[PDB]
This record gives structure tokens, sequence and C-alpha cells, in this order.
């Protein structure tokens, strides 16, 4: 203008928009456990 | 640990540094990032 002063106003885009935060909950696995050697007892059934 | 190939082709031991500390944000960063699908990421990449 004769100021100087613009006519044609400015640019004002649009900012970045807030994301959303994400989380995981990994697994893992760990086997069963083998089966150990079996000893016979010297008691009966029902004690033993 | 087991498999620091699968960290970079070129450590084949994981290190104390910092370097190493700040990949290792970036690798649980992007982990946290794939959401769901993270430990099915992490076990394909167990794999090749």
């Amino acid at each position: 203008t004769i100021d100087g002063q613009p006519l044609s106003l400015s640019l004002y885009a649009t900012p970045a928009d807030p994301s959303m935060l994400l989380s995981a909950a990994i697994t893992a696995s760990q086997g069963g456990g083998d089966l150990p050697h079996a000893v016979m007892p010297m008691y009966r059934f029902p004690v033993i | 640990v087991t498999k620091p190939e699968k960290f970079q082709s070129e450590t084949t031991a994981l290190q104390h540094d910092l370097p190493t500390l700040q990949a290792l944000t970036r690798f649980h960063a992007v982990i946290m990032r794939c959401g769901s699908y993270a430990t099915e990421i992490l076990t394909a990449l167990e794999l090749g």
C-alpha cells in the first residue's frame, strides 16, 4: 500500500496433527518341561 | 543378544556402546509403532 503493507494476505498453513501413541505387548514362549526319569519306590501304591 | 547378525550385519556381538543404545531405542520405537503385528514382525525377523 502507500505505507508498505500488503493487499493480498499471507498463508497460514495447517500445523501437524497430534499423533496417537502406540505400544505393543510382544510375547515369548518357553516350552514345556521334559518329563523326568521314573524311579520305582519300595512302598505300595496308597503310601506313595 | 543371541543373534546379533539380525541387529547389524557387521556386529557379531552386541556391544555396550552409546550408538548401540540409540539403535536399541529406534528398534524398540519401530516395534511399538508396529502395534498388533509387532510380535509377528519380530518372529519374521527371527527368520528371514
